[PDB]
């Protein structure tokens, strides 16, 4: 390390890049995650 | 006698024989798009294309060879070239020791020797001598540009009128002057009124108002719109 | 540039006279007397300057029917200019083609 | 003025002139020569400690921080640390060629290599280095136990050759069984990655192609042979290459009177 | 062979064997070039210096060019053409010494002087040698060795007609 | 697929290209395109010049360059050995160095998908490119 | 008619793009973050 380390969250190998922009009402849904969009 | 053309000074270029060659051995070898290291411009006499003091040195700055360029330039220039002719060779070397040399028309600086019957230094600049060599006039300077073309993919582009100002510059940057410049009166021609030729050629200016806006008018219409 | 340009001392090649009427020793040198100066420097501090090496005949010095052997390729020789009127874009290059 | 052979600068040059381990450990090499220094000085090189002998010849074409310590030395040390009749001795910064360009940018056709395999002798060893470069040979190579290419006698024989006037020379390694059977495989087979081979200039010669080449080369024949050895051993035959042409001379010549005959025209100039 | 300069040892001893090792008759040693009987110059040729086929033609002369009258004293004319070894303004050795068809003469100077002044003033054919760069040059013992081995017997060049 | 797919990917910022398991990498551009997407074209062409310098003993002419007169924004198509195609997203403001990280990541997953599908493995190793890039030191 | 051959014609300044690993980017960034401060603390003196 070098100073206060903050690791930005990561995903699986395949679900990492180009996640599907598939929502439910104002919520980004996915089989693994959920996040108000 | 006989004037070579009834359109006087029209002569767009040389005869259709040397020009096919002037596009042939001055053909620009297209880039392999690589990444150059250094561009070089040497001064080789086309006959004895030999490893000169810097030509062999700089080539050998890299573990490269000197003769392979030479002979492949020598034998390529064994025919089609006159004797005792020197040439500017623009060399483009790449990162992988890849190189593709062009061959440039012999430019103006050491050209006047064949034009004004003189030599280097005797054409000293305005600070050195103050006098200069044999005079020039406003056709002797037009013909010399016909041999210099940075544009071989476009022979007539740009037309002579835009670059002709250049050659007459360095020769005047070396002090040599034209009768059409630096002077009080222009060329005296005893075939007619020695004086009225000024007012006799003011209309010769006009046939080129229609042409200046026509030679460049076919430029942009030879390109995308 | 040092080398790479053609250097030699031939002479000219004339096919005929710029006029039809040739002058004599005096008129060739009558107009020659004018050719011993120039306007080198064109500003408020405008001055004179010397010239030398003025030829014998400035009429057919290089004006017309005159050729200069300056060709690089073997199948070529000196080129000539015979006529006068359709100067290629040249008349506009008569007075402004100088450091005014 | 240093009239003592125990001076640090003196003992510096000795262990820089004759010893070879504590040479590279400081990256220095002794150069002797009145004009041989300016020759190197011309192409941007300044001696660290230029020791002039205390005397008359004092040219100062680079003085005033010529990488100073322009020391004046006694005649006595002019004899000891300096085997050499110069009153003008110094030392320079070791350059280096990269051991990878033997392995990758092996250019195809005009690739003729030298090897020089034996326990060699300075003067001769230096001479070949001058002439091999003298024809723009590429990849001049070392062996099991040749003399260091920066030795003081070698640089006196090379006479301005060692430094990169035009010299892609190279030096090779030490291997396991007190031998160099692994010196070749690591590179030499890869120096048949580019194709042809020869083993001339050995006191004993076998196949002996013997200076008989007719065709001007079929000029586009992108393969080209390599260098040679000094003594008589079949070590050059245990390597994979099946080429075996051991060349000799014609007339009553002897050692060292064979190579400069061979390398003269056995070099790149097969164009003739 | 000839060695025309204010030469040095033993860069001739290794050269006064190429006359022997390649069967030359004798050697014009242009003394006072250097030592010629020296215990090193003879040792630099490993005893083959004092060979039966090489009597040491030690020549005392100067730049008077009367030495070309000595060249004429050396087995007359119609035997020895020009010999000079110069820098690389000259053609080649596989240009001049490829076109013998005749008989000529061999001569190898040292670096600092070349030959005595009046040696190039009488000559129709000097001899160059290839080089790495322009101002770079090669030895005095590496001069003749390429040329004492081209004028050895010239049997390949016969087969090199084409 | 014989085994469950991988779930962790190497963090190597890829600045090389290769055919670790690709089969064809085409690009489409437009010379008619002059103003619209000056940089959009400036990337696609650049990715070609940075793709022809790929890293494996293949002939680097696995890469193609097409001149579409369609006047469409330049689009890249990469197809892998087994056949699937990956169309990288050429958004406003994405340069060559970005794309090589895009594909070479989707080319590690494609490799580990193929290595899961029973396809043979072409393991990258030291050949002429870990050299000739070691001299750049 | 052109330059040297062997291998393949790479072009594109092959001498570059050394493909930094994980530990290099974690270092090439933290080193660059130290310069943002080392360019700020310098402005705090001026």
């Amino acid at each position: 390390f070098q100073s206060e380390p903050y690791f930005e969250e990561e995903i699986e190998a395949y679900r990492a890049h180009h996640r599907p922009d598939v929502y439910v009402y104002k919520y980004n849904v996915s089989p693994t995650h959920l996040s108000l969009r | 006698p006989k004037t070579v053309n009834i359109e006087p000074g029209s002569n767009r270029f040389l005869d259709p024989n040397v020009e096919a060659k002037a596009k042939d051995i001055f053909a620009v070898p297209e880039f392999p798009n690589k990444a150059v290291l250094h561009n070089w411009r040497f001064f080789i006499k086309a006959g004895k294309a030999a490893t000169g003091p810097p030509v062999g040195q700089e080539f050998s700055k890299l573990g490269l060879k000197a003769m392979d360029f030479a002979k492949a330039f020598n034998d390529r220039t064994k025919p089609h070239f006159k004797d005792d002719i020197e040439l500017i060779v623009r060399i483009q070397v790449y990162f992988d020791k890849s190189y593709i040399f062009r061959i440039e028309p012999p430019p103006t600086a050491w050209f006047l020797l064949r034009a004004i019957r003189k030599k280097r230094g005797e054409t000293g600049p305005v600070v050195l001598r103050g006098n200069y060599c044999a005079y020039l006039t406003l056709e002797m300077c037009y013909e010399i540009a016909k041999m210099k073309q940075m544009s071989w993919g476009k022979v007539e582009y740009p037309p002579i009128e835009v670059r002709v100002r250049r050659v007459v510059g360095q020769a005047r940057r070396m002090g040599i002057a034209i009768i059409g410049i630096d002077t009080v009166h222009s060329s005296p021609v005893k075939g007619m009124t020695e004086k009225q030729y000024l007012e006799e050629s003011e209309k010769h200016r006009k046939v080129h108002m229609i042409q200046y806006e026509a030679l460049k008018a076919k430029e942009l219409e030879s390109a995308p719109l | 540039k040092r080398s790479g340009k053609p250097s030699d001392l031939p002479d000219y090649k004339q096919v005929y006279l710029p006029y039809d009427t040739a002058p004599t020793k005096t008129e060739l040198d009558r107009e020659r007397r004018k050719f011993m100066h120039a306007y080198s420097g064109r500003m408020e501090h405008r001055k004179m300057v010397e010239v030398k090496d003025v030829p014998q005949n400035m009429y057919t010095y290089g004006k017309e029917g005159m050729s200069i052997p300056i060709s690089i390729f073997k199948d070529q020789a000196d080129p000539v200019i015979g006529p006068e009127w359709t100067y290629p874009g040249i008349f506009e290059n008569k007075i402004v083609a100088q450091h005014w | 003025v240093i009239d003592d052979v125990n001076h640090a600068l003196v003992q510096h040059f000795l262990k820089l002139s004759t010893n070879d381990k504590y040479r590279q450990a400081r990256q220095m090499l002794v150069i002797g020569g009145r004009a041989m220094i300016e020759e190197l000085c011309r192409a941007g090189h300044r001696p660290r400690h230029l020791m002039v002998e205390c005397g008359k010849p004092i040219p100062e074409f680079l003085h005033d921080r010529r990488k100073t310590d322009v020391v004046l030395v006694d005649r006595s040390v002019s004899v000891a640390v300096t085997p050499g009749s110069d009153g003008y001795v110094g030392d320079f910064a070791i350059p280096t060629p990269p051991m990878k360009e033997k392995l990758i940018a092996n250019h195809q056709r005009l690739n003729r290599v030298l090897v020089l395999d034996n326990i060699e002798d300075p003067g001769v060893l230096g001479t070949l280095l001058r002439t091999a470069s003298g024809y723009q040979y590429d990849a001049i190579i070392a062996t099991n136990h040749c003399a260091d290419l920066y030795d003081h006698r070698v640089v006196r024989a090379a006479r301005g050759a060692h430094f990169q006037t035009s010299v892609p020379i190279y030096t090779l390694k030490d291997e396991d069984g007190d031998d160099v059977y692994g010196l070749l495989n690591h590179i030499v087979e890869r120096n048949n990655l580019l194709p042809l081979c020869y083993i001339a200039q050995a006191d004993a010669a076998g196949v002996d192609g013997e200076t008989a080449g007719t065709q001007t080369g079929f000029v586009s024949s992108p393969e080209a042979p390599v260098g040679r050895v000094f003594r008589s051993s079949v070590v050059g035959a245990a390597p994979v290459p099946l080429p075996a042409p051991r060349q000799s001379d014609s007339s009553y010549a002897a050692s060292l009177s064979r190579e400069l005959a061979s390398v003269s025209q056995a070099r790149e100039e097969l164009l003739s | 062979l000839v060695l025309d300069n204010i030469e040095d040892p033993g860069v001739l001893g290794t050269l006064l064997r190429t006359a022997s090792g390649y069967q030359y008759d004798a050697i014009i040693a242009t003394n006072h070039c250097a030592d010629l009987y020296d215990h090193r110059v003879v040792r630099a040729a490993r005893g083959a210096h004092f060979q039966t086929s090489v009597p040491i033609y030690t020549l005392k002369d100067e730049d008077g060019d009367d030495v070309y009258g000595l060249l004429n004293h050396i087995v007359e004319r119609n035997n020895l053409l020009p010999l000079c070894y110069i820098a690389q303004a000259d053609a080649a050795g596989v240009d001049g010494e490829t076109a013998g068809t005749q008989t000529g003469f061999v001569s190898s100077p040292e670096a600092p002087v070349g030959r005595v002044f009046r040696s190039s003033v009488v000559g129709a054919a000097p001899v160059p040698l290839p080089a790495p760069r322009q101002s770079d040059s090669s030895y005095a013992a590496s001069l003749s060795r390429e040329l004492a081995s081209v004028s050895q017997a010239r049997e390949e060049l016969l087969s090199d007609f084409c | 697929a014989k085994r469950p797919l991988a779930v962790v990917a190497p963090k190597t910022s890829h600045k090389h290209l290769f055919l670790m398991h690709m089969e064809k990498v085409t690009v489409t551009v437009s010379p008619l395109l002059f103003g619209y997407g000056h940089t959009l074209q400036k990337a696609a062409l650049d990715f070609y010049r940075r793709g022809l310098s790929a890293r494996s003993p293949f002939p680097s002419d696995k890469m193609f360059l097409y001149y579409s007169i369609d006047h469409i924004t330049p689009k890249i198509e990469v197809t892998w050995l087994d056949g699937s195609v990956y169309v990288p997203p050429l958004i406003e403001g994405v340069k060559a160095q970005d794309l090589i990280q895009m594909v070479m990541e989707q080319a590690w997953l494609a490799a580990d998908r193929m290595s899961a599908e029973g396809r043979v493995l072409n393991p990258i190793a030291i050949d002429d490119y870990k050299w000739e890039q070691l001299i750049a030191f | 008619a052109a330059a040297a051959a062997a291998a393949a014609a790479a072009a594109a300044a092959a001498a570059a793009a050394a493909a930094a690993a994980a530990a290099a980017a974690a270092a090439a960034a933290a080193a660059a973050a130290a310069a943002a401060a080392a360019a700020a603390a310098a402005a705090a003196a001026a």
